[PDB]
């Protein structure tokens, strides 16, 4: 079988009653439900079947049947910020859901995005990196994507995301396209455009080769 | 008076002047059984069972465990073995004063759920404890036709327990001087497959095969089982290869084999010289179904066994315990 | 706690990893234990378990690569991934579950996890990274580029650690050629780009590689 959740971010304020969602490819007996924070490995909060794990506080509850499941945090605690999975036991191999991060809630805030061609320095060690900065926004959700000369760059560049900033709620991103120099030498105009909440219409980001 | 867990007492009919490791364990252990037995039956009574939710089975393997520790304990992995005569004798479990056994009597109760002519007991049936993988033998066989048992038969991670209606003999036996092998009749193994087939076929929805087991240790692999005190491991490959719409199973004798209760090896010594045979009835089997990539084309069922839970269960399965108050 | 485990660390592509999982008598004699990898960024996924009966379960997806077994003498589990991929880099747990077949409750749930373990796919040997400059625009923004480095970490400071003020330093990612790279960046007034000299420290210590790059117009 295969589960999904959604949603894929929950943004909550301390205090505020977090539900998320599993849904079920067929019809499931229960299903289970784990909270993992970074670097750690996953902990159980809800046994199946049903209801909760021992060590596991109050303010979790669990529900659903058949092709539904949620699991219900009755008033978020800063704790409780960190991915959830849901997961299956129809039959191997055990699916795990795809998880739903949980992440304070913020005024919606637009990127400051910026654009670095490679060095000088780098270009002579052959490859050529074209880095997009996209700087404290929110929410974390952020489509980056590249062009070179109006063709749509795929597969080739690398994204990153700090952290949600604990003292600005806020995120960061890069994204690092990858070229050789041969290839990088052929074209001139290298643009990130980036589609966001905080912005109206996608913001591109642009520049020329060999133009200061 | 509803379901409750509690330490239930055994009886039997061993023996005082047998050193056969069986009748000194019972004779310590349990009492002599009720001469009349009352056997009550409980009209307009429904009552639910679950096998895989059964206490009795757990005392069982409990009790079981402490009887192999205390009688055969040779040596290894930290630690004298004389050798030792072998043979389950039959073991009733009775409830105490305040409680109570229920027994379903219904035909084809499939091991959980509902059961509507429940009657009430004092002691079980009396169970011989074999230990075996794979086939069961010297079991309890359904009057009617083979009975296959699952928690959820969708989950393949979960083993299956087949009771036969017609008990198949096998023959091992011993006259290399670890050599062995057991014999049984081909046709009318091939038509317990074929009784098997049909009740998998009353799931299925798809075309049946069984395959020979596809590793693990030994003891869960092959057909493993006591004899005469001797350690025997059979190849069960000869068994289980068919597709659905005489056989000599070569045999070896293990000294050094694993313990199905805890964790480590026992040793024993290499088996005795001159004869050692066993007549068997084969009376169920453990499947375990391989899932996770079946094909419109061929579903496959392998031998099991290992958890002898499971042995347990397919006796006690009819069985519940209740706190009559 | 319950399960101990001691599987490798970097591993050449096309190699095999075993990985071991020592468990208590009580969770090996009563549980099923899971193996479940978990790649950066992804959500965990399962391999194949082990029962207390001794059968072994694999995951389709990996049955042609993976093996799985159990040493009965020992109360040990184990895992081996062969013709190892930098996509099967990986955290490797193993990790313990009832699955209905515990006595009391008969729950469900993976309750204990072993500490996992790390598991790295390259051929990459110990590298200093190089690092090249992001120059300013034209509020501006100003950084370094750590690329190729192996293994982690790096440690990345501005102006010998005289500038925290607005700095994002991302966590690094593994780059197809099995080497590490990250960037790190500040965001800085545009009066100050004119006079401020701005300089990353970078320190990658497994290869006493220690430098100081300015990052200029
Ligand atoms: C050596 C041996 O296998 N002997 C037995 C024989 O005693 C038994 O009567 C027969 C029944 O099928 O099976 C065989
Ligand atoms: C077995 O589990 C599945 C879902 O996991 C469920 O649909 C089915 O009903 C269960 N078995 C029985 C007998 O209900
Ligand atoms: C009713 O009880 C009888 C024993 O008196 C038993 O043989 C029978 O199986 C029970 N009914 C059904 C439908 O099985
Ligand atoms: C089991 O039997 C099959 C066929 O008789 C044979 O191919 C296989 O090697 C045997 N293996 C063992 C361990 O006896
Ligand atoms: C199982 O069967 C396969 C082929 O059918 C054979 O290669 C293997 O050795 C057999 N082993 C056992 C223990 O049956
Ligand atoms: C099965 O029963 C017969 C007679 O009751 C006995 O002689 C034989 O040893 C038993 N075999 C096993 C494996 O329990």
């Amino acid at each position: 079988i295969v589960l999904t959740q959604s949603p894929a971010t929950l943004s909550l304020s301390p205090g505020e009653r977090a539900t998320l969602s599993c849904r079920a490819s067929q019809g499931l007996n229960f299903v289970v439900w784990y909270q993992q924070k970074g670097g750690q490995a996953p902990r159980l909060l809800i046994h199946g079947p049903t209801d909760r794990a021992p060590g596991v506080p109050d303010r979790f509850s669990a529900r659903g049947s058949g092709t539904e499941f949620s699991l219900v945090i009755s008033s978020v605690e800063p704790d409780d910020f960190a991915l959830y999975y849901c997961q299956e036991y129809s039959s191997t191999p055990y699916n795990f859901g795809p998880g739903t991060r949980v992440e304070r809630k913020r005024t919606v805030a637009a990127p400051s995005v910026f654009i670095f061609p490679p060095s000088d320095e780098q270009l002579k060690s052959g490859t050529a990196s074209v880095v997009c900065l996209l700087n404290n926004f929110y929410p974390r959700e952020a489509k980056v994507q590249w062009k070179v000369d109006n063709a749509l760059q795929s597969g080739n560049s690398q994204e990153s995301v700090t952290e949600q900033d604990s003292k600005d709620s806020t995120y960061s991103l890069s994204s690092t396209l990858t070229l050789s120099k041969a290839d990088y030498e052929k074209h001139k105009v290298y643009a990130c455009e980036v589609t966001h909440q905080g912005l109206r219409s996608p913001v591109t980001k642009s520049f020329n080769r060999g133009e200061c | 008076w509803k379901e409750a867990e509690t330490t239930l007492f055994c009886a039997s009919d061993a023996k005082a002047y047998e050193t056969e490791k069986h009748n000194v364990w019972a004779t310590h252990a349990c009492v002599p059984t009720d001469p009349n037995p009352q056997e009550i039956h409980l009209e307009n009574v429904t009552e639910e069972f679950n096998m895989w939710k059964n206490n009795m089975v757990e005392q069982m393997h409990t009790d079981i465990i402490s009887l192999w520790d205390q009688s055969l304990k040779p040596c290894v992995k930290l630690t004298a073995c004389p050798k030792v005569t072998f043979e389950p004798i039959p073991i009733h479990y009775c409830a105490p004063a305040g409680f109570a056994i229920l027994k379903c009597k219904d035909e084809e109760f499939n091991g959980i759920g509902p059961c509507k002519n429940v009657s009430t007991v004092q002691c079980t049936h009396g169970i011989k404890p074999v230990v075996s993988t794979q086939l069961l033998l010297n079991g309890s066989l359904a009057e009617k036709e083979v009975k296959i048992r699952c928690e959820n038969i969708t989950n393949n991670a979960k083993t299956i327990i087949v009771q036969l209606v017609n008990p198949v003999k096998i023959n091992c036996t011993r006259p290399d001087i670890r050599q062995a092998h057991c014999n049984v009749n081909r046709t009318e193994w091939n038509n317990t497959l074929h009784q098997v087939v049909e009740q998998l076929r009353k799931h299925f929805n798809k075309t049946i095969n069984f395959a020979n087991s596809t590793g693990g240790d030994l003891e869960i692999t092959t057909h493993s089982f006591n004899c005469g005190g001797e350690f025997f491991y059979c190849n069960t490959t000869n068994l289980f290869n068919s597709t659905w719409n005489t056989i000599i199973l070569p045999c070896r004798i293990k000294q050094i084999i694993n313990m199905w209760q805890r964790v480590g090896q026992a040793m024993y010594a290499p088996p005795i010289r001159g004869v050692i045979r066993c007549e068997s009835n084969i009376t169920g089997l453990i499947l375990t179904r391989d899932g996770g990539n079946t094909n419109s084309t061929r579903e496959t069922f392998r031998p099991g066994g290992g958890d002898m839970r499971d042995n347990w269960r397919s006796e006690l399965y009819k069985y519940k315990v209740v706190k009559i108050e | 706690g319950q399960l101990v485990q001691s599987g490798g660390g970097v591993k050449k592509p096309g190699t095999s990893v075993t990985i071991s999982c020592l468990a208590s008598e009580y969770t090996f004699n009563e549980f099923v234990i899971h193996w479940i990898r978990q790649a950066p960024g992804q959500g965990p996924v399962w391999l194949g378990l082990i029962k207390r009966s001794g059968r072994l379960m694999t995951s389709y997806k990996f049955q042609d690569r993976l093996s799985l077994r159990r040493d009965r003498s020992t109360g040990t589990v184990f895992m081996e991934l062969r013709g190892l991929r930098l996509d099967d880099t990986a955290v490797y747990y193993c990790a313990r579950d009832g699955l209905g077949e515990v006595a009391p409750a008969y729950l469900y749930g993976i309750d204990a996890w072993g500490q996992g373990s790390t598991v790295i796919v390259t051929s990459a040997s110990t590298k200093g990274p190089s690092v090249f400059p992001l120059a300013p625009s034209s509020t501006a923004a100003l950084g370094c580029l750590v690329k190729d480095y192996f293994p982690e970490p790096v440690t990345v400071s501005w102006n010998s650690g005289a500038l925290t003020s607005g700095v994002h330093t991302f966590p690094a990612v593994l780059q197809s050629s099995g080497l590490y790279s990250l960037s790190s960046v500040v965001t800085v007034p545009s009066s100050s780009l004119g006079t401020q000299t701005y300089i990353c420290n970078v320190n990658h210590k497994p290869s006493n590689t220690k430098v100081d790059k300015k990052a200029e117009p």
